[PDB]
RNA sequence: UAAGGUGAUAUGAACCGUUAUAACCGGCGAUUUCCGAAUGGGGAAACCCAGUGUGUUUCGACACACUAUCAUUAACUGAAUCCAUAGGUUAAUGAGGCGAACCGGGGGAACUGAAACAUCUAAGUACCCCGAGGAAAAGAAAUCAACCGAGAUUCCCCCAGUAGCGGCGAGCGAACGGGGAGCAGCCCAGAGCCUGAAUCAGUGUGUGUGUUAGUGGAAGCGUCUGGAAAGGCGCGCGAUACAGGGUGACAGCCCCGUACACAAAAAUGCACAUGCUGUGAGCUCGAUGAGUAGGGCGGGACACGUGGUAUCCUGUCUGAAUAUGGGGGGACCAUCCUCCAAGGCUAAAUACUCCUGACUGACCGAUAGUGAACCAGUACCGUGAGGGAAAGGCGAAAAGAAC
RNA sequence: AGGACCGAACCGACUAAUGUUGAAAAAUUAGCGGAUGACUUGUGGCUGGGGGUGAAAGGCCAAUCAAACCGGGAGAUAGCU
RNA sequence: GCUCGCCGGAAGACCAAGGGUUCCUGUCCAACGUUAAUCGGGGCAGGGUGAGUCGACCCCUAAGGCGAGGCCGAAAGGCG
RNA sequence: UACGGUGCUGAAGCAACAAAUGCCCUGCUUCCAGGAAAAGCCUCUAAGCAUCAGGUAACAUCAAAUCGUACCCCAAACCG
């Protein structure tokens, strides 16, 4: 959920949700599979997320 | 270079056999070495002798000293 | 930004079509605020030779920008720069200069 | 004779090339008006 | 087998070219594509533990594909890079077809 | 604050979210596909491989984590040499890396005004090269005069274009003498008494206030003509608001200004008050680091361009004396005078506007202006080193061929 | 054996002829050698201004350089229509 | 179909000057093939060139780069 | 049959004769202008290990280190 909306966790997603919110990229993101009336495009519209956990990390660790 | 403790020299300058003449005199090309220094050996100390007639008041140091203090 | 918020009533008065009026509007950035449509005879394309081909001639981008008018409500276009006071505590909502806010 | 304009990446080094004008003092001005004070690029660096 | 490895950029989607059909005998040697990042101890690391799928041998290829947009001449050529990975003998598409 | 947005110049189309984190502005952090200036070694600009760890793996591997050259200083260590010392394995900490140019350093011409060209003018400028900061260079005197006196330096008009040097050639071109601007002094070489007392490099806090968001901000209708009446008249009102230019034209009148009232996180200006890590504060008694200076014969810059000769400079070399004076008196020496003992510090006058900021424009309104309106130093030529264009500009809504 | 006598593309430079109003600051056609090396033959890295290698040239060396293709000196000198 | 050409020390071959992806084809006419234009690497819609052995890494060297300490150096720089 | 092609099925299968450009030949000869080092090839030992370690063999395996590989040449996307 955009990643400020989980705080309270005590792992970042780099446990082993990095994968299993990445792969679909190599899964479902060829012709038509993902969808077609419904989704499209998702990493950017919706689905960056992953991306603010790599900064975090570091600013966690760094403090 | 040689001189080192009063440090270098290399002035071009002329000396005028027909008016303002271009042939640079001051340009030094001899070079000397070898003498006894302040401990043990006749260390490889270079002069011209300038640097060692230099040494009339010095105790191989307040002069001898400056390339060697840094 | 404009304190002026998107369900109320704007008027044309700075081009040909002198009256009319409508609200709520359609506002994004550098948008050239159609009032409500104001648009009458001019034509739509064709980049599709399947049966839905675009046969518009009316309502299409009518620019009048910004808005010559502080909302009409009855009369008159003014003052409309005239900021306001605390309602909503993260936002203003405003009128015009003689009315409080709507 | 054999006249003239091609192209090669090993001849460069001792003119063209991109670092030695970096190198000299001589090259140095001539880049950075070329392209760091004067609005523009140059990028065929493979 | 390692998570904090380059795997998650050095990928692309499957290439789902003709050659399926036509090599896919009785050995699966199924088409990708492949990141900038893509040096092969990579992409040999990659599928098994990113599609759940037993591989044999990996290939890589530099593929230099020329485009033009802008009109007037040119455009691009981005990273491009192909790839060729191995399903072994007869698990094929068995559950689902990656196309 | 206030609502929309997905930095665009095909926008199709996904999809954040108009609750008070969707974007976006802002204090301060944080991100690496590898290069990297890059620095283990290599370098043909984008690098191809050393050498040693660490968390941990479906135990293949994995992403990563660092060193170099110097300059100074503690520790361990170390040669032909009992001893000296050079030199290593380190530990510590910073700069080495980068600018159109200012200024400090020196070098830097060629031909050409002189009607002849070896003086010189050319030019201390092309460059190339070394510094290291935002301000410098300097600057606390053998400085200048005539016995009158002045005081770091020199600066501003003069005196003066006077002295004053010459292929007697063309240029360069001084100080005094007057008015002023000025307007203040000391520590080592070191010991006693005294002793967080003066400054400031830091670094936390805080007032007085900045930087900018958030707060804001002026008046009009009726009519004759009428695509827009934003002209015209009416004055039905106005003014320390009548910039320029926007809104399809020409709007005091609708504007966006100007003039004026409130005002933030959280670093941080400057000024001060405090806070704390380090400094030196008050008084005496002491002390004086010469190869430097000479000069006979060199190279020189000074007003004095070759000369009898002028220093304070510079170099082979030789080589004195502590203020019971001589170093020198713009020839040389008197009478006499003034700086001063040859370590080191100083308030003001000056200059670079990197760029962005406030005002002005008998200044450029693309024969152009900072090479520069551009997105043209980009492309049309180039062994190339890189010389750079011909070049303003549809214009309610792109309203851009419905039919 | 021999810088043979006569031999191939790897060599040049004899006078024409369609080379000059160019296919070409250079090359040509039926013709013709030096027959193994006083040959030339090509990736690069030393010769970077008044050059530097000598079959020894005033030819070179960007293709026409007694010094340019440099742009900085400098919009020089200028007895110049 | 049917009758013969040109390159004949082939523009036969794969691949090295980095120029770089503009072959089969699917489609075509300016942004050009000084006739046609159906073809030209024209130029546009797909995609592509599958190297553990090919070769340059290495271990490495005759030429020649850079080089401790240096002999010297105006700042430059040069010879190791 | 997609008019490219693969779908089924399938023969026949010996002796000589003449000649390289090429293989053997870092063989073997013939002449001097006198054809460059490390290394793979193959063994000697210094020290130091030396009831430990080293390498050479049968077999099982693993790693097999960023590239480029498209059109193109005794020669039109080099150059002209």
């Amino acid at each position: 959920m955009k990643a400020k909306e989980l705080r309270e966790k005590s792992v970042e997603e780099l446990n082993t949700e990095l994968l299993n919110l990445l792969r679909e990229q190599f899964n479902l993101r060829m012709q038509a599979a993902s969808g077609q009336l419904q989704q499209s495009h998702l990493l950017k519209q919706v689905r960056r997320d992953v991306a603010r956990v790599k900064t975090l990390l570091n600013e966690k660790a760094g403090a | 270079m040689k001189k080192d403790i009063h440090p270098k020299y290399e002035e071009i300058t002329a000396s005028c056999s027909c008016g303002n003449v271009m042939k640079i005199r001051s340009t030094v090309g001899h070079d000397l070495n070898l003498d006894v220094c302040s401990k043990c050996h006749p260390f490889f100390t270079g002069k011209q002798r300038d640097v060692a007639t230099g040494g009339r008041v010095d105790r191989f140091n307040k002069r001898f000293n400056i390339p060697g203090s840094k | 930004a404009a304190k002026i918020r998107r369900d109320d009533e704007v008027i044309v008065l700075t081009g040909k079509d002198k009256g009319k009026r409508g609200k709520v509007k359609n506002v994004l950035s550098s948008g050239k605020v159609i009032v409500e449509g104001i648009n009458l005879v001019k034509k739509h394309q064709k980049p599709v030779p399947a049966l839905n081909q675009p046969g518009g001639i009316v309502e299409k981008e009518a620019a009048i920008q910004v808005s010559n008018v502080a909302i009409f409500n009855a009369a008159t276009g003014k003052a409309d720069r005239v900021g306001f006071r605390f309602e909503d505590g993260k936002k203003v909502r405003f009128f015009k200069s003689n009315s409080e806010t709507i | 004779m054999k006249r003239t304009f091609q192209p090669s990446v090993l001849k460069r080094n001792r003119s063209h090339g991109f670092r030695a004008r970096m190198a000299t003092k001589n090259g140095r001005q001539v880049l950075a008006r070329r392209r760091a004070k004067g609005r523009a690029r140059l990028t065929v660096s493979k | 087998m390692i998570r904090e490895e380059r795997l998650l950029k050095v990928l692309r989607a499957p290439h789902v070219s003709e050659k399926a059909s036509t090599a896919m005998e009785k050995s699966n040697t199924i088409v990708l594509k492949v990141a900038k990042d893509a040096t092969k101890a990579e992409i040999k690391a990659a599928v098994q533990k990113l599609f759940e799928v037993e591989v044999e041998v990996v290939n890589t290829l530099v593929v230099k594909g020329k485009v033009k947009r802008h009109g007037q001449r040119i455009g691009r050529r981005s990273d491009w890079k192909k790839a060729y990975v191995t399903l072994k003998e007869g698990q094929n598409l068995d559950f689902v077809g990656g196309a």
